[PDB]
């Protein structure tokens, strides 16, 4: 399920994201030895945290947004969040004729584009596999012919089976709405709803 | 300080916490009824 | 399963705001065993009349929790009086007064809309019993702060009949113990210490020492 | 007294005491032996001389008895055990006639 | 009982919500798995929470208000409130001849108007069954002629017994006060009670 | 003993109550079950809390007020506090020929006015018995002939003996001054005393 | 010893209280009974607390002040202060020929001027016995010719022995510093010590 | 953590709090001098 | 309250704090292995 | 690896420190003796701490920056930074022909330039050995012809082995991130990432 | 070692003390008995605490100050702090022909000036012995011929051996820099260093 | 009742600010039993001379509370030295040294 944004629903301009906050949550156990050497240990997973802020909402905008959020809380679905700043179209073509060799469980994807894709991905972009909902950021990219060497920040959450297909454009965050236990919005005497905030967390 | 009153209000927890470190070895506090 | 009247089973299920009062009735620590005076007290804001007895208010402050396991143990309860009454203080701190075997009965009363006691216990057609036992202990805690508010709490200690677990009640085979001998003026005369008044002229265990 | 020297020094001292009262005290430097006594000129403490705190605690249960039964090795017998038992009518007139015995040796 | 408001007592326009906060309170056993998946179990019942703020109240209006509130505190019953933003009479007609077939549990509900009601209840509006005092919130609507399919955010607390009648208008929340223990009112030298507010909470 | 107010002492206009705060203190044990039903238990009594604020005080006004407060703290009396907003005279006549049937221990007074009283009390007013110092607020009033049915917020702190006489006008709060353990007032270099506040509590 | 002030050292007008806070400190065993009655027992002795705030002090004035304060800290005696707002010389005459009959305890006191004093000590003024250093506060006054009946807020700490003489003028509080442990003074670039303040406290 | 030091500064309170839950039944800690 | 869990996470400290007040006199908790 | 900055990537002028905080972190066993003497023992190693604050970052500049930071977090190596205030090239020449005699421990160091270097390193400048990555700070300088005597604030971590070469220019701190666990970036409606800051910390 | 001040180094006017804070630290155990008598116990020593604040610092001023502070932290010396407000020259002459009788361990120095010193010390000035680094303040001074009776706030930290010589002018505080464990200064984008504070403590 | 001089009974009653110092005298842990060396220490800010013995300062930090019941028990006391003296550290951590029966008077 997609969170309402002024792409799908421009008739409600108040539903735009006044300010997004992409939080990097990678819990680690960091210990500082007296000999000046700082040591880290990583066990848990990394999850992208998204915080959405909203302006004053008119009754119709709030009605639409609240209906969507209640539909989410009813069906227990997953809110999809689209960040416009990450929607630069660089890689274009078909992602079905590209092959990813299997057995890749590290933090690096080696894929043979088979000359079917034009353009090259840029570092810091958003990358995602077609069979897993986790979202990756490209930290480095080296192309030697048709084989690409894409480096990802989160260690690969799945081991490639050879059937996965890279996804570069149209990437959505399969988030789950936090702070929904006590979710409310105050209605002022002037008819507009205020104090609406969405603390979302990537529940892959 | 005022810790005595509190501990006197949670005595059973103290007993259990004590008996949980004596069971590490073969000791237990239920061996006082004999004496 | 302590059975409850079906009438009370409707009030306890329909009404949410329950006005409950605990009626305390403790025996006064007296120097001698003569007579039996009772102080009747309540935790409610107004006095409550039960069986013609006026349980006066304004003294009791808090009552502890009565817990019972499946292993034999003393059932301890602690109810606290204000400690600034200055009429309850003297009873506790009086000299030459003993309360070794003074009892206490506490009832759990539920008040109606009209201010009466909702009948719960089927046998009595009245309120339930919270605790009935013996008074074993006591104390007062004065705390005078040199700047601020001080507090004083009088706490009475309660338990059941097994409070003294190191107690050996038995008829030891001896004349001095069987008849409760005690020197009165210049002779060992039998007293009321014998378990029965007819034990005072029983010489059965007279020659048990040399047997 | 007989002191079984196979016992510990601590337990032997603790057993010599409690036979006549006694309390070995190491305060103020020396070892001081104090026994229970009554005095006609005790030290007068008023509550206003204190720090303001005060805790009263009377555990009449488990500590108050109406009669005593004791035993001892008496050379009147062939160093066997003799029992001393007597009651008190006043202490049983108090306490509503409850039967509570103090056991001693 | 009924909480006083300008609809019941028009002679006191000072009554009436300066701002109402309709919070959603669904307790949940949320657990954040180490693999990134978020698992939440719903066990405790959900309850709407209403935070009402009053404007400057003159002495007579506050006398009426606190008289009603103290009667509430005395007789111990529940305190009904009527949110006015959800009072858009979007469904005309009498709902007695509307049947809800028995044996229905969950968010979905099916009711047959038998060609009686006029008006379509859009998403975001309130809904309440005749017997049970719970208040739901319509999240999606779909009708095939006379039969109406309504999806409600909180699952039906009680299974329909075939006699419950829909209530699309005049919905009252059966609430309980949460500020009763320490509820003070300040009187200014101007002659008005300022900062009167209520923290209500739906019971059952 | 009466707290100085600009009724008895208008020569000290600084002794007026700049803002009063009638606090409803009724401690209750409130427990919220997971099934959505909130349950309350009441044992302790309800006491009216009064908070008085003062403006800058001239030396004579402060001298008078401090002398009265020190007289209170010396004799250990009870400060009486008069709230002007509760001094509307509705019921007039003699309160000695009115009879109150005995045995009334609930939260409701039934009295036969015997036609000796003119007017009718209004809901939210202040009511008090002549033999007890506790102050009650009328939450409801129904008159059927000469017998009146007055409903009070605090449950009757006494059981009527048949000799009590209702008091409607001239009602004072038998308060005891809290925060008197550390009571002070700073004198500024301009000669006026500032920072004077009376936290009073109804010690019946 | 005497705390320096413009009366003792007129050459230093910077000394002198910018604001003095005369707090009342009577510890009490207050208990709030469940029936609404408040019971408080006075056991600990009462003591006036004096909070003195100084204006901008120039270096020489602060040198004198902290020299005197450090002499206080050195010799360890008490530090007397003279509040100037209570220095209204309302009683002329010499009080040596004024007798206070012995055997008087409590707030009330009876003293015979023998036709010597001129002037009436009004309520709110200070009072102090010649022998004991405690400072009282007159709360009410009543005279029948030469004999004066004075009521004091703190009960007479010591019973009059028939030789104590009244002191209606030049009353000094035998106080002790409470800021000694960490007492710092800041010097500005303007050349003045700013924010010098004392938290005194009457001893015995 | 730093709880050990604290408990070592309040040992008698711990002893009393323990002996207060053993007296519920007939057990008590003064029965260790024999052994 | 939630004090039970905590004490169950610091049991050895409780044991030591107890045995530190019994060593005041000649009692110690290592005399339970016999019984 | 190298932290991006306008020197390495001049096309991104948004990179570059808006404010850098170079803190000194020397843990010490300080003890305040009762006689007034303060005794402190140095045991734990000292480490420079760098707090970098960035100005308004445009989306492409932040993409480059967080791509580099995520590559850091991925490959797990150290993150070198170059403070520009200490980039005053006060010593010309090539330092390969500069010998540091072996067997030197402590703050003092002796190095022979053999008539190669031109320029005097004044106090307060940075210094770093070729082999060890520790960064020192020159506190005093004294030269007798070609031989240079330099005193460094942190004692030489490793004793000179006779091959270490001085590095008076281009000194990089081998640091580790301390904000990695929760690192969020907010995007404004103006189109810039605001309040980007780093809390670095030198490792070893 | 002397802390840089605009006496020795006027070329760096930013090194002046914008505001000094001479803190009197004399820890005492103060107990207030319920009978109103406050009792103190002194065991530990008294140490003068000095807090220095600085304005914005130019690169050269900060370079000089930081070089001096790092030299201090390197050699482990003692910073000497000079307070201009205590540099009034009253006593002039030779302090070598003056004799101090031995065995003086109280809080008072009796010295025979032998007529070799002109002028007289003023109360509140700074006084120090030549054989101990502790700094004393003169709380009182009485001169009877050539023998002076100087009274000092801190009790004499040494017992006079008869060889000590009084020092009245040119007195420095043998301080040790506290808060040096985490010592830093942020450099703003305008080139000036800000946030520099020296918390010094007299480590005799 | 440890009797106190009447002269001290006046000072302890009239003066409020009392300056108290605890003079510690512990025997040095030595490898052998030969001789008897004593370290004299004090809690006061300046050295205190008692019976010609100079109790040097700057080492002792705190002293515990001496408690005595009416039941026989070890009377435990705990006084702490600074631990950064580096001359008291070596005495405690020295190898082959025993202090089984070394006394202390305070």
């Amino acid at each position: 399920m997609r969170l309402p944004d002024p792409y799908t629903n421009p008739e409600y301009p108040g539903l735009g994201f006044e300010s997004v906050n992409l939080v990097d949550n990678d819990p680690m156990i960091r210990d500082e030895l007296p000999n000046g050497k700082v040591k880290e240990v990583k066990i848990s997973a990394q999850y992208w945290g998204i915080n959405i802020s909203y302006p004053e909402l008119f009754p119709d905008e709030y009605a639409f947004l609240d209906s969507r959020l209640l539909e989410y809380k009813r069906t227990g679905d997953y809110l999809d969040v689209l960040l416009p700043q990450y929607e630069a179209f660089r890689v274009r073509g078909d992602t079905k004729s590209v092959t990813i060799p299997a057995g890749q469980k590290g933090s690096q994807i080696i894929l043979n584009t088979n000359g079917t894709l034009t353009g090259q991905p840029k570092a810091g972009d958003l990358f995602k596999l077609s069979t897993h909902p986790k979202v990756y950021k490209i930290t480095n990219f080296s192309s030697s012919g048709n084989v690409w060497n894409i480096s990802l920040y989160p260690d690969l959450f799945i081991t490639t089976t050879g059937s996965e297909k890279p996804v570069f454009n149209g990437i959505l965050f399969r988030t789950k709405l936090m702070n929904g236990d006590s979710f409310g919005s105050t209605l002022n005497n002037n008819g507009t709803y205020s104090g609406i905030s969405l603390s979302l967390r990537e529940s892959l | 300080a005022s810790f005595r009153d509190f501990a006197s209000n949670n005595s059973t927890a103290f007993r259990d916490a004590v008996e949980l470190a004596l069971n590490e070895n073969g000791t237990t506090l239920k061996s006082l009824g004999n004496s | 399963m302590k059975k409850i009247l079906d009438s009370a089973k409707n009030y306890l299920n329909t009404h949410d705001k329950l006005k409950t009062a605990c009626l305390i009735a403790l025996e006064l620590p007296s120097s001698s065993g003569s007579a039996a005076t009772y102080i009747y007290l309540t935790d409610y804001f107004r006095d409550v009349t039960y069986n013609g007895i006026l349980y006066r208010s304004g003294k009791v402050k808090s009552i502890s929790s009565h817990k019972q396991n499946r292993q034999l143990s003393i059932g301890s309860l602690s109810f606290t009086i204000t400690g600034t009454a200055e009429d309850e203080v003297l009873k506790l701190v009086q000299n030459g007064v003993s309360f070794l075997d003074r009892g206490i009965t506490i009832h759990q009363a539920i008040i109606n809309e009209e201010g009466n006691i909702l009948p719960v216990d089927p046998d009595t057609d009245g309120p339930l019993l919270f605790f009935r036992g013996r008074i074993t202990g006591g104390g007062i805690k004065d705390n005078v702060n040199t700047s601020g508010i001080g507090t004083s709490v009088i706490t009475w200690n309660c338990s059941n009949q097994f409070y003294d677990f190191d107690r050996v009640n038995g008829r030891y085979t001896d004349d001095a113990s069987h008849r409760g001998l005690e020197v009165v003026n210049g002779t060992l005369q039998p007293s009321n210490g014998a378990k029965r008044p007819e034990y005072q002229e029983d010489y059965g265990f007279f020659h048990s020492n040399k047997s | 007294t007989i002191l079984d020297t196979s016992e510990s020094v601590f337990k032997n001292v603790q057993g010599i005491l409690e036979s006549f009262g006694g309390a070995i005290n190491n305060l103020s430097g020396e070892y001081r032996i104090t026994v229970e006594k009554y005095s006609t000129n005790p030290l007068r403490i008023n509550f206003l001389d204190t720090y303001g705190d005060l805790d009263l605690s009377d555990t009449t249960g488990r500590n108050k008895f109406n009669s005593v039964q004791a035993s001892l090795v008496d050379p009147a017998l062939s160093w066997k055990t003799n029992s001393i038992t007597f009651y008190n009518s006043k202490f049983k007139e108090q306490d509503k006639g409850l039967d509570k015995k103090l056991q001693l040796s």
